[PDB]
């Protein structure tokens, strides 16, 4: 079962399989997954609760399952379809903010950020 | 005169009233956006309580605590003041990060030194992910967080709608995360750095619940404090209403008195 | 009243509360006027005092918002800060006549902001002994305020010279 | 209105507006203050504070009074200053540079003044 | 107090507890009672009659009437002539009681007769020989001394307050005379004390001096506790110390 | 009304109108026939004077008159000398509010407000 | 930078459809000063 | 006035103001040696004034229908509305509008408050037409009074409605 | 300060001062809280609601009517009494402890009945 | 303003700084002080009259006196003849 949480909404709190993209690569959860923490990176998700699935963009958080089979997720902000080219605009000019210059990680943030936005 | 002096004063009384009668409405509405708020963000610090539960996680002190830069929001600045203080005498060289002004000031009195970051800007937002991210980001720059090896953080709960209980709970270090229990029902290899990282994580997610606890518990506060004015104004309006009907009746009688004693003369 | 306020060419009110917050005189400046005005000020006093009104009605304003709270700003605390001293300054004690001479000085210090230098319950210690320290040193100072009864240039900068260096102290 | 001309009238109307405005929310600023007023009134209550001022003007014979020689401003020059200072052509004047002088060429010079 | 807080019925009360008093054989504890009524409907008064002889306390109480209809010198008189009935048995040493429902509206009446008579107005348009005319009056009322036989008239005259203050003129001046007063709450009696007794306004003078032992060892500094309680809910509307709260319960029960 | 209950035996009821406006007439009657007007410019004949006219209205053992009077309070002011002298002679007061006739009751009796001192 | 500072500026540049509501907005922006102090004495108040 | 309403006609007459009146016969009253009264006006002012604005009516059709609609003006000093002149012409008037200063300067002219005004025929003779679509009217501006104060942050939207709705 | 000497007149003149900013505050106080005022005169109200307290002194004769049995201090005794607690020295102790009793002595006597 | 509260004091200290000047030469730059007190007790006329032969300014005061038992015509008559002096 899944709990998704955010600071402002919550849409899952039983869910099947959920497929994270998390720093250890991809992690998939199939009822009793083994209890874990895992970073996830900001990633394009996929929660299914029977064979319905919910497809969520995810702006990086943690998933952890407890020992408890509750698949704590915590994210800052979801669904898939919000995604949708200013922000290919607005990451041209971060690509130029690099070469001037926090802002230089920022904008390396804003390549990896590209990067979760082209997997959309 | 003694009559006009009564009215003006008792104008500005009823001006009074009725500012804190507008007030009081204005606070409600405000409070409602700031409860829906507190719920999800509730929800979510649950959700990372349940992995230090079940970690049994259990972590110098650091102290930070929080209040709005706004005022008269009832006594959230004083009651979490207070008990502040008695927890600055059991660390009584802690540093003391100081989040919105109201506490900064009566704090600041106890122990000068003691005080060594304060924030601003916190009352006039609502809480967001950006103040709270920033704050911590910060705190772990700045005031080198993770090396106290003893972190607690003040808020106040707002224990009831029309109550407020000043609240602390500690924020566990990535040292305690390491060696508390139930290490295999939580993974870790090597190849991750989850207490570095989950500690930060969770080190802004309890502040910006703590953060909403407390603008809930603020802006309760003001409109619980502004509806007990508006009670006391009320009944400084009925005496020196009382006043002003016999202190007119007086200066009819008087003025009376002073044309029947011409004219009998 | 009301027939002799129109006689007569001025109005010294004297404020109960204000007695007994120990401002003696207890004169406040609001219902105390001088219609015949600064014609009849030295021209030594007249300089020194130019905006001692001003500021003291700024004070007025800025203390009245005060006590209906809300965080002033830091130029309305300037202005509570300078007021503040302002009515220590104005304290005298009953059957203590001064020489004008030396309150010339003590209004200088005070509008040309020395004294906003000098904690507020000390203003009373500050000002008796200033006043020591020009007798002692800047006497040559008093004898002119005494003699050409007008600050020039010269004195200004003599008085302002005496009032720094005890600012210190 | 059109005794005294249109653009008069509603020049002076709206100082009127502007001045009962600063008034009505002076009982709010007295307790509330400045804090949670909206920037559209706070800029009408600058606006007042700068109108204000720029009543203020010596008189001649109170040079005994003041010392600054006092000011006869023709009527248009009135006219024409105040409708400028409503519109907010000069609020980027400050609000003691209206204070005690004439004109809109006088306040402009204050301006500088204080600046120098 | 107030008008018509059953103003009357606090006197009342008295008379009926001195029922047994006056079903009793010595002749100290009788209490010989005068209601003067003045300035009060006949209809008002003939009910107070029944009420009287319903508990059959008529044979001990004489009523003196001078009711709202009666002229105005005729309620002049009313009190002073009273007083003369009530010195026949004081002068018989007995003991006795007059009550003088209502002063106030006597002083009413000496008002309307000053002006016909065109005397200036006094203060608050109140004639200002009324302090004369109640001096005279309340101190013809005494404990007088055991060669004079022990006389007794107690005396109890009943004012009503112009808008429940006790400044103005005509209260004060009584207040003055009288040797304590026994002011009741307004707020109080609406607020369901019956008998609305405000102990802020209630003082008595040499009465500390004439009840039994018992009543005052039981009910010692009982006073002060309450003027403890009134002080206690006073501030009580932050934290409540145990002392306060526990008197605060004490004074609720 | 008194040759109804005296010399009919019924009981009736009487309608004034403002008793403030008794009093205010008799007030100028006073001053016309050149007496000190007494306090708060009120006759000082008013207590008399209603005295007659209120125990004139009275309960007999042939009928009784019953009256219901409206008292226009002067300016609202209870306080004011004439409604005290009014109240005296009142024993139930019935105190209709437009605010309860505008919740749609009518009557328009405010029922908090009315009161009686015969409801003992 | 900080990892949670890292998933702020995540956080902050997802919020870009640009069809998204106004409370998202306001949580991907911040006017706050951040008032620096220490041992009272205060490091002038950077932008938070 | 009476001609008119005598042959028949309507009028309409205005006493302006009978504030001024008032004083006029307090002078004459005062130095005949009549005795004083309240507020230093004459006893007998009310009737005077009462007997003045009852010859001022809407004459039956025995009458012939005739009427003469009268407007007293009383000029309010300093706003005491208690004072004595004005309360015994509030009470014998059938309604009142009331003109209040604040709205004056607000620069709404008419600055009559519609609070305090009141008439007490009122709809009575009103245009049947303008009473259809102005029945609502009254009803907006009484919520727009009390949505007032909600003038100075988080409002709810029914009341923000309500202001622009009272404001235009 | 001549007559009964400095001591006593600026012992006085601060129990004035304290007294005149209670009864100023007056207003505020009910208006809003005690906790809503400002520390530094939250202290000043705390200390003035025990000088007020503190001016009682059970009466010396009417003893019986109040029934509380007399006190009489002196007036050298007053003055040393007053000046400690505008020192605050014996402010930390209730309200009750400075009510109704006599001199300084009797408030920490008083303390110590309350303290049981 | 409130009476006896330093009424006499506030005008009195005025009398006194011109002790400076009194004491002193040149008649231009001097006053002569005349202090006109009526309606009040002897007592404090006569604390007065301590207060300035404590100060020795009754080198240059005239005290004009109606002391409150004193006659209401003298009281009447008492400014107006002060103004002659």
């Amino acid at each position: 079962k899944l709990q998704f949480a955010l600071p402002h909404e919550t849409l899952y709190s039983e869910v099947t399989q959920v497929n994270l993209p998390a720093k250890s690569g991809r992690i998939g959860v199939l009822a009793n997954h083994v209890p874990t923490v895992e970073q996830l990176l900001p990633g394009v998700v996929e929660v299914m609760e029977g064979s319905n699935s919910k497809k969520f963009f995810i702006s990086g958080g943690f998933a952890t399952v407890q020992p408890d089979s509750q698949l704590c997720v915590t994210a800052i902000e979801a669904p898939l379809e919000s995604f949708s080219e200013n922000i290919k605009n607005l990451l041209a000019e971060a690509k130029k903010n690099v070469s001037s210059s926090r802002e230089a990680a920022e904008a390396a943030i804003q390549v990896e950020v590209l990067e979760n936005l082209q997997s959309v | 005169a003694t009559l006009k002096e009564v009215e003006m004063r008792l104008k500005s009384i009823k001006n009074i009233e009725k500012i804190t009668k507008t007030m009081k409405i204005v606070a409600s509405t405000r409070l409602s956006k700031a409860e829906k708020a507190k719920i999800s963000a509730k929800k979510m610090d649950e959700a990372e309580q349940l992995f230090y539960k079940n970690a049994e996680t259990k972590n110098k002190e650091l102290i930070v605590a929080i209040t709005s830069d706004k005022g008269l929001c009832g006594s959230i600045h004083s009651q979490l003041a207070k008990a502040v203080r008695r927890h600055l005498n059991d660390q009584p060289n802690a540093d003391i990060v100081t989040i919105g002004d109201k506490i900064k000031m009566q704090l600041l009195r106890t122990h000068p030194n003691n005080i060594k970051l304060s924030i601003n800007g916190i009352g006039k937002d609502a809480p967001t992910f950006q103040e709270s991210a920033l704050i911590a980001d910060k705190l772990l720059s700045v005031m080198k967080a993770g090396t106290y090896p003893k972190i607690s953080i003040f808020y106040n709960d707002p224990v009831s709608s029309l109550s407020f209980e000043p609240s602390e709970k500690p924020i566990f270090n990535a040292k305690t995360i390491e060696q508390s229990p139930s290490f295999g029902k939580f993974e870790i290899d090597t190849d991750a750095n989850v207490p570095r990282d989950l500690f930060e994580y969770t080190l802004a997610n309890q502040m910006l619940t703590a953060m909403a606890q407390g603008y809930a518990a603020e802006i309760s506060a003001r409109r619980n404090a502004m509806d007990n004015a508006s009670k006391n104004a009320g009944d400084m309006i009925n005496r020196y209403s009382i006043l002003y009907n016999r202190t007119r009746q007086a200066v009819i009688t008087n003025e009376l008195v002073d044309i029947i004693t011409g004219a009998s003369s | 009243p009301t027939n002799v306020i129109s006689i007569t060419d001025g109005q010294i009110f004297l404020e109960a509360e204000l007695f007994y917050k120990g401002i003696r005189p207890a004169i406040n400046v609001g219902l105390s006027v001088s219609r015949v005005g600064s014609a009849a000020q030295v021209k030594a006093l007249k300089q020194v005092a130019g905006s001692l009104k001003l500021f003291l009605a700024q004070y007025r304003e800025v203390a009245a918002f005060a006590q209906f709270g809300s965080d002033l700003d830091a130029s309305t605390k300037q202005t509570l800060v300078r007021g503040e001293r302002l009515t220590q300054l104005l304290k005298q004690n009953q059957y203590s006549p001064l020489a004008t001479e030396e309150q010339v000085p003590l209004i200088y210090a005070g509008v040309n902001g020395h004294l906003d230098g000098i904690e507020l319950s000390r203003i009373g210690e500050f000002e008796s002994s200033f006043l020591s320290y020009l007798k002692s040193n800047h006497n040559e100072l008093l004898t002119e305020i005494r003699e050409k009864g007008e600050l020039s240039k010269e004195l200004l900068a003599s008085l302002k010279s005496a009032t720094e260096s005890f600012v210190a102290t | 209105a059109a005794v005294v001309g249109q653009e008069h009238y509603d020049v002076a109307s709206k100082v009127q507006e502007t001045l009962q405005t600063y008034k009505s929310l002076q009982d709010i600023i007295a307790i509330l203050g400045m804090d949670e007023l909206s920037e559209q009134d706070k800029l009408t209550v600058e606006r007042a504070r700068k109108i204000q001022r720029f009543l203020s003007q010596p008189f001649a014979v109170a040079e005994v009074f003041t010392g600054i020689p006092g000011k006869l401003v023709r009527l248009k020059d009135t006219v024409a200053s105040f409708k400028a200072v409503l519109e907010g052509k000069y609020d980027n004047i400050p609000e003691h540079a209206f204070y005690m002088v004439g004109g809109i060429e006088d306040v402009v010079a204050k301006a500088e003044k204080l600046a120098a | 107090g107030d008008r018509q807080t059953g103003k009357t019925a606090v006197a009342l009360d008295t008379i009926l507890n001195q029922k047994r008093w006056n079903n009793g054989s010595d002749e100290s504890k009788k209490l010989y009672c005068v209601y003067v009524a003045v300035g009060q409907k006949r209809s008002t008064v003939a009910q107070l009659v029944q009420t009287l002889e319903q508990h059959d306390a008529m044979k001990y109480s004489i009523i003196v009437a001078a009711t709202a209809s009666e002229a105005a010198p005729l309620q002049y008189l009313a009190p002073f002539t009273a007083a003369s009935i009530g010195e026949w048995f004081r002068d018989n040493g007995k003991h006795a009681l007059i009550v003088y429902d209502d002063l106030s509206k006597q002083a009413v009446a000496y008002r309307q007769l000053s002006l016909l008579l065109r005397r200036p107005p006094g203060r608050e348009a109140y004639p200002g020989d009324v302090f004369y005319l109640h001096s005279r009056l309340l101190e013809r009322a005494a404990k007088l001394s055991e060669k004079e036989g022990s006389g007794s008239l107690t005396a109890l005259p009943v004012i009503e307050t112009q808008g429940g203050d006790v400044s103005a003129y005509i209260p004060t001046n009584v207040i003055s005379i009288t040797d304590g007063q026994i002011f009741l709450e307004a707020e109080l009696f609406y607020k369901g004390i019956r008998p609305a007794i405000n102990v802020g306004l209630s003082v008595s003078r040499v009465g500390s001096a004439a009840q039994v032992k018992a009543l005052k060892q039981v009910a010692g500094s009982l006073k002060l506790f309450l003027a403890q309680y009134r002080e206690v809910a006073a501030f009580a509307q932050s934290d409540l110390d145990a002392s306060t709260k526990q008197t605060l319960v004490r004074g609720e029960r | 009304a008194e040759y109804f209950r005296d010399e009919e035996g019924q009981d009736v009821l009487l309608f004034i109108d403002n008793i403030f406006r008794f009093t205010q007439a008799g007030s100028e009657v006073s001053a016309l026939l050149g007496r000190i007007p007494s306090a708060v410019g009120y006759q000082p004949t008013l207590a008399t004077d209603m005295g007659l006219l209120q125990e004139r209205i009275t309960t007999t053992k042939k009928g009784s008159v019953t009256s219901v009077q409206a008292v226009y309070v002067p300016a609202d002011d209870l306080t004011d000398p004439a409604p005290a002298t009014t109240f005296a002679h009142l024993d139930a007061t019935t105190v209709l509010s437009r605010g309860i006739s505008e919740l749609g009751i009518y009557p328009a009796v405010d029922p908090l407000d009315s009161k009686s001192r015969l409801l003992d | 930078i900080s990892y949670a500072a890292y998933l702020n500026v995540a956080a902050q540049a997802i919020r870009s459809t640009e069809l998204q509501t106004a409370s998202v907005l306001n949580r991907s922006q911040t006017d706050a000063f951040y008032t620096q102090y220490k041992n009272a004495s205060e490091p002038t108040p950077i932008t938070k």
